[PDB]
């Protein structure tokens, strides 16, 4: 069953704290940053292991 | 004994190979693949034996703790040895006791 | 170090550790992979000193699966810097010199400090998986906290 | 050579508590504190 | 009498360990080979008091 | 290990080491930890290369070397210790080896009386060592 | 230490053959219990086997997957409880 | 009396020793005096009460 989880990250473009929301679908292994604020929407590969600071992290450094 | 890859070094899995109808053992990490020599790919040893004939070494007749015996090596005829009960630590396990000869080292019972 | 499925129950069996100031439990060949081994066959080379016994393979078979898809040094460092959580933002470019020091440092002190000694960590942390094993083949009483 | 006796045994002991006394493991302990292991600290 | 007594329990517990070691002891029901020994063993010491 | 237990025995290690031979599982640790407990006994000359096997490596000349003080051309306890007829064990190290309860026991005998008591037999290993 | 205390019909408590037949009905007994040790084999062809072992066996009882699951039972505890193949 | 040592209940016994004297069968009694190794025995079933 999909995750939905809320995080305390900032998004790296509006800078709302608090408002980024992550979707780890591990069937089809597929994590999805999303924010509540601008909804800027970020796709990311995750595994088995992942969790919210993993493609988290996969943003900050898609950006860089 | 298990066998990983001579040059990719990963462990390889059994496959099959099903157009020529043959067992090989594939890697993962490349396209190594090779032949392999024994039908058997697993087993599970439920009423196992194994481990208590595990422990033995070559200076076990050093250690001063240990036992003497009288009983007499097959090989070397011998009237020297140690002796211990199984180094096995279930809780079923026999009481019967092995003796090594100090001089070819093997291992009988008093059975 | 700690050794997780009971009898018949957790089905694959295998073992993650505990770091110091990390936050959840990491599998055992991801460590050794950030280590600088990431040789599978270097990696069972170094724990199991009898390739003969497949008992002491089988247990091991879990945690090589578990740990497969993370397949060289650099994502290994990565994985560890994620899970402690400190500074949400440490970023990959840092993120593994951040852990490289909770790897270094911290992580079995009593070896050595210094840096380009990680064969005696790697070698130390085979001798602890295979000492775990035994205790769970039956081979060897647990410690009597006592003596 | 001959056997150490009952005797003998305690002028072996005797010899250790007029070297050591009761409570070195106090005193030496303390000693080696000052001596090195305050320097060693700072 | 007294040292006799205990001197052939000694004996008795000798030959438990004999035939435990050399897989002729009977099984008490419910146990082990090791509970079944350690039992009977003392059995024979409590009764030898 | 005799390499080392030797100079243990002579004073170029010093007396309060340990060296712990664990032979069943192939280990061998040596301990400078600070904190250890350690108690001193009588060593019993263990090499079957001379006439002294079997018997303590004290003898009455030093004894009566202690009572004088001094050798013949301050002579106390740690005198003793440094010329191999004590040694210090700990915990560890007394897991490997065998200890004789009083002097007598290293030489086996040649009694009835009902008032006083009975010693163990000790049938169940034929030699000890 | 759950136990229950199961008193016997008159007839059948007087009989001690009768009685072992109850025993052997109320105790638990799976698979696992009387199982040695399990296989998996690589057998391609279903009418053979490349196991000299069971030769003669299959061969003589003869007269899907290619993965064959061979599990060997124990003959002392087959025997004493009592089961048949 | 367990085996709180390696295979053996104190440094004055040969391992895998499961005669009487060796697990705490104390031979003596008070009135004839305990030996050095029952004597230990008897303080620990001493303390555990
Ligand atoms: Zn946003
Ligand atoms: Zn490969
Ligand atoms: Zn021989």
């Amino acid at each position: 069953i999909k995750q939905k989880l809320e995080t305390q990250f900032t998004c790296l473009f509006c800078n709302h704290d608090n408002s980024v929301v992550c979707t780890l679908d591990k069937k089809n292994s597929i994590g999805l940053l999303e924010c509540k604020k601008c909804n800027l929407s970020f796709q990311a590969p995750i595994n088995s292991l992942s969790q919210p600071i993993d493609i988290y992290s996969d943003w900050i450094d898609a950006c860089e | 004994s298990f066998r990983f890859c001579l040059e990719c070094n990963n462990m390889l899995y059994p496959k099959e190979d099903k157009e020529n109808q043959r067992l090989l053992y594939s890697c993962r990490n490349c396209d190594y693949t090779e032949l392999a020599e024994d039908p058997k790919v697993y087993r599970h040893e439920l009423i196992t034996n194994i481990g208590e004939t595990a422990g033995i070494v070559d200076d076990i007749g050093q250690d001063p703790t240990l036992p003497r015996s009288d009983k007499e090596c097959p090989e070397c005829h011998s009237r020297d040895c140690v002796f211990f009960q199984s180094q096995q630590r279930r809780k079923d396990t026999n009481m019967t006791l092995f003796y090594v000869c100090l001089n070819c080292k093997k291992t009988f019972r008093d059975e | 170090i700690k050794l997780y499925g009971r009898e018949d129950k957790g089905t694959g069996r295998t073992i993650k550790a505990t770091l110091p100031y990390v936050k959840q439990d990491i599998p055992i060949v991801i460590v050794f992979r950030a280590l600088g081994v990431v040789p599978d066959g270097e990696i069972l080379q170094h724990i199991c000193y009898d390739e003969n016994d497949w008992q002491m393979l089988e247990m091991l078979k879990p945690c090589i699966e578990e740990g497969f898809v993370i397949q060289d040094k650099e994502v290994a460092l990565d994985f560890i810097g994620r899970r402690g959580s400190a500074a949400l933002g440490i970023r990959r470019e840092k993120r593994i010199q951040y852990a490289k020091d909770i790897l270094q440092k911290e992580l079995l002190p009593h070896i050595t400090q210094e840096e380009g000694f990680e064969t005696r960590k790697t070698f130390f942390l085979g001798y602890m998986v295979n000492r775990l094993l035994l205790c769970a083949l039956e081979r060897k009483d647990q410690d009597d906290r006592d003596h | 050579d001959d056997t150490i006796t009952t005797e003998d045994c305690w002028t072996v002991i005797s010899a250790f508590f007029e070297e050591k006394g009761l409570v070195s493991q106090q005193l030496d302990s303390f000693d080696e504190f000052m001596e090195t292991s305050i320097q060693d600290l700072v | 009498e007294i040292t006799h007594a205990i001197s052939s329990a000694k004996e008795q517990v000798q030959e438990i360990i004999y035939k435990a070691q050399h897989n002729e002891l009977e099984l008490k029901p419910g146990m082990t080979l090791r509970e079944s020994f350690e039992g009977e063993v003392s059995r024979t010491l409590n009764d030898a008091r | 290990v005799s390499t080392m237990r030797d100079l243990r025995r002579s004073g170029a290690i010093s007396p309060e080491v340990s060296i712990i031979r664990d032979i069943r599982e192939r280990e061998f640790k040596i301990f400078t930890d600070v904190g250890r407990v350690y108690r001193p006994l009588f060593i019993v000359e263990d090499d079957e290369s001379k006439d002294n096997k079997g018997e303590l490596r004290i003898t009455k000349e030093h004894i009566r070397k202690i009572q004088q003080g001094y050798d013949d051309d301050v002579y106390g306890w740690s005198s003793l210790v440094t010329s191999g007829v004590i040694e210090y064990v700990d915990g560890e190290e007394e897991e490997t080896i065998m200890i004789a309860m009083t002097p007598e026991d290293l030489q086996t005998r040649s009694l009835n009386d009902t008032a006083k008591r009975i010693k163990p037999e000790m049938s169940t290993s034929s030699h000890h060592t | 230490t759950p136990a229950l205390t199961v008193y016997l019909d008159r007839e059948i408590a007087l009989d001690i053959e009768k009685a072992k037949v109850i025993q052997s009905s109320i105790e638990y007994t799976t698979l696992k219990n009387v199982t040695s040790a399990t296989e998996i084999y690589y057998d391609p062809d279903p009418t053979s086997t490349v196991i000299e072992e069971d030769f003669d066996t299959v061969e003589a009882y003869f007269s899907q997957s290619p993965w064959l699951l061979r599990l060997e039972l124990d003959r002392a505890r087959m025997l004493d409880k009592q089961l048949t193949m | 009396i367990a085996f709180g040592f390696a295979d053996r209940s104190l440094p004055h016994f040969t391992k895998d020793d499961f005669s009487p004297e060796s697990k705490g069968f104390v031979e003596n009694s008070y009135l004839r005096g305990l030996t050095p190794q029952e004597f230990f025995f008897h303080a620990m079933a001493g303390r555990e009460g």
